[PDB]
């Protein structure tokens, strides 16, 4: 017999004896979260190692199979998956230490305290309060002390761990015939199936300067426009030919802009659009949130929610000592299954989030007809993009009136565009470039061109180029920014963001052109358009059994990642960004520092 | 808990004939290869059991199904409905079906 009629019928066994086991774990782990009690976690335990214990020995049996033959490009695809070694590579001494060394670095990173020098017994830590305090604080000096006990007491250990996690880690992926770990990485983003439609992983890398050129005026006017603000702001720290430092981005990162909103708001006596206080008044609760919000996923035309959903899944307030952890979650527990996890309450990020978590779970359904293996999205920025145009699109004011909650004669004009396109650019755009360059430091750190010594020079350098972010403090080579962050410290990619971004914008402008909409783009709105959520549900449907290149091929007419709905969103933004600050220049000077 | 007491015939050699009823129960062979009795490389066994659950979506929740067959041949035919009779009535004059 052939090898494809083999490697179908060990398919065939593997997986109806893995979804039950798979469906088992998951609701081990609902239970876990739903009733936080000493029994759920062994039960937990219990339930999740027997999968890996299981899912170990069916992927030792998938090497004997001469995976060369294979066609069809599905039965190969689906024993690949099934073919992945993935840590075994290595004796057990090494494999063990490297899981005893994850297990600590996440430990320390959890565990940061740092004590102010008036009280040495009582620290602070990443949790609210120190977070708070240099968040949404005016003092500048205390901001700056509180950056540097949080880089000093954290990074500081993390440094040896780093240096021997990521020359570990290059081992191992050699070992898996992966020179780079950047490459292991960027694996996910590589297709080399149907002709015309084949990705490589280099391709990712150029890609990613090819698609970030062009956004960098408006960067550069954003930051100027940033600039002037902190000229308002805090005089004799920032000056006009250099930037602002990072304690300044009102993040420990940066990542998010939006405690900087407040200090860079555009007119001031405009008020952006909120309905709280009329949701309380029409008496809305989270039942009323969901069902109406249920509505307009039908007016889009996604398909009816199923029985269960109202009665398995929690959705708001457990109350008394039966305590669930609600992180906003959506949760597909297979054979069927899909719930959300929330805390649900009066206020526009909630409407906006249970609408993000609702359209992950309609994601979920989308791909719910494909096989175990291939119950996902094409790469991991469609799903999160998915989950967050529909957030984006129903926070219109359109919208907002079209549900009985604004006045039926209330009238948007140009300011109040203003300030909610800001408002939103600020949140949205404000962490592309420097996703760019983390994702770029860690592509090269892993590859090895940086020596030892090389390392925190080269990241602050680039930082203050590509980003315009200088040293408040000096730091040498002693500390380790990049080890007190959550992607680094916990091994998560980071590139998943910055192709969602682009992704969803993708999708929303396609959308927008294919819903009979005029305007300007922010403005836009897809609810009442089947065809549009049919044309949707065209790519939803096809989950994991295709490439993400044919993916981008249903919502868009183009294959190739393209960035200009980015630009087209914030046209009124741009123009108002050139014709008001005409006396400043954009950029910065790399050679100033606050310290030097 | 799982109702795992029904199981369904997964791996065949062949088709089933219409009007046939199998219940053999042996090892699978997907190669050339004997299997002696053992779950080997390309050796499965033919039944698999089902997983139904209560909290399982529609459609994966245990359904009966029970075909009826009906046949005419050459003996005489005895399964039918009751044919139901109207009243009686007298001194009139109608037309009967006795």
């Amino acid at each position: 017999s052939t090898i494809e009629e083999q490697a179908k019928t060990f398919l065939d066994k593997f997986n109806h004896e893995a979804e039950d086991l798979f469906y088992q774990s998951s609701l081990a782990s609902w239970n876990y979260n739903t009733n936080i009690t000493e029994e759920n976690v062994q039960n937990m335990n219990n339930a999740g190692d027997k999968w890996s214990a299981f899912l170990k020995e069916q992927s030792t049996l998938a090497q004997m199979y001469p995976l060369q033959e294979i066609q069809n490009l599905t039965v190969k695809l689906q024993l690949q998956a099934l073919q992945q070694n993935g840590s075994s590579v290595l004796s057990e001494d090494k494999s063990k230490r490297l899981n005893t060394i994850l297990n600590t670095m996440s430990t320390i990173y959890s565990t940061g305290k740092v004590c102010n020098p008036d009280n040495p017994q009582e620290c602070l830590l990443l949790e609210p309060g120190l977070n708070e305090i240099m968040a949404n604080s005016l003092d500048y000096n205390e901001r700056l002390w509180a950056w540097e006990s949080w880089r000093s007491e954290v990074g500081k250990q993390l440094r040896p761990l780093y240096e021997e996690y990521v020359v570990l880690k290059n081992e191992m992926a050699r070992a898996n015939h992966y020179e780079d770990y950047g490459d292991y990485w960027r694996g996910d983003y590589e297709v080399n199936g149907v002709d015309g439609y084949d990705y490589s992983r280099g391709q990712l890398i150029e890609d990613v300067e090819h698609t970030f050129e062009e956004i960098k005026p408006l960067y550069e006017h954003l930051h100027a426009y940033v600039r002037a603000k902190l000229m308002n702001a805090y005089p004799s720290y920032i000056s006009p030919i250099g930037c602002l430092p990072a304690h300044l981005l009102g993040d420990m990162w940066g990542r998010f802009w939006t405690n900087l909103y407040s200090l860079t708001v555009p007119f001031g006596q405009k008020p952006n659009i909120d309905v709280t206080d009329a949701m309380v008044d029409q008496a809305w609760d989270a039942q009323r949130i969901f069902k109406e919000a249920e509505k307009f996923f039908v007016s889009v035309g996604l398909p009816n929610m199923t029985q269960g959903f109202w009665e398995n899944s929690m959705l708001t307030d457990p109350g008394n000592v039966q305590k669930a952890v609600c992180h906003p979650t959506a949760w597909d527990l297979g054979k069927g299954d899909f719930r959300i996890l929330m805390c649900t309450k009066v206020t526009m990020d909630d409407f906006l989030t249970a609408h993000h978590e609702m359209g992950h779970i309609q994601y979920d359904m989308a791909y719910a007809a494909q096989p175990f293996l291939l119950r996902n999205g094409a790469n991991e920025g469609f799903h999160e993009a998915v989950g967050e145009i529909m957030s984006l699109s129903a926070a219109t004011p359109k919208h907002l009136k079209s549900i009985g909650l604004l006045s039926p004669d209330f009238q948007e004009d140009n300011e109040t565009e203003i300030n909610f396109l800001l408002k939103q650019a600020l949140t949205i755009v404000g962490t592309l470039p420097f996703t760019y360059m983390l994702e770029k430091w860690r592509w090269m750190v892993f590859k090895g061109e940086i020596p030892k010594d090389q390392w925190m020079k080269k990241w602050w350098e680039m930082k203050r180029e590509i980003v315009g972010v200088v040293e408040p403090v000096p730091h040498d080579e002693t500390y380790c920014d990049p080890a007190s962050l959550f992607h680094v410290s916990n091994d998560y990619s980071f590139i998943r963001y910055y192709t969602r971004t682009l992704y969803q914008f993708q999708f929303q402008e396609a959308l927008c052109q294919a819903a009979k909409h005029e305007g300007p783009l922010h403005k836009c709105d897809i609810s009442n358009s089947t065809e549009a959520g049919q044309k949707l549900f065209n790519m939803l449907r096809l989950g994991k059994s295709e490439p993400w290149t044919l993916a981008l091929e249903n919502v868009v007419g183009a294959k190739n990642m393209n960035v200009r709905p980015l630009l087209n969103y914030f046209e009124p933004l741009f123009t108002w960004l050139k014709d008001q600050n005409k006396n400043s220049f954009v950029g910065w000077s790399t050679d100033w520092s606050p310290y030097a | 808990g799982g109702n795992y007491n029904y199981r369904y015939r997964l791996f065949r050699k062949s088709n089933l004939k219409p009007f046939e009823r199998d219940i053999s129960t042996e090892i699978y062979q997907a190669g050339s290869t004997p299997c002696n009795g053992v779950q080997g490389f390309n050796c499965y066994f033919p039944l698999q059991s089902y997983g139904f659950q209560p909290t399982n979506g529609v459609g994966y929740q245990p359904y009966r199904v029970v075909v009826l067959s009906f046949e005419l041949l050459h003996a005489p035919a005895t399964v039918c409905g009751p044919k139901k009779s109207t009243n009686l009535v007298k001194n009139k004059c109608v037309n009967f079906n006795f």
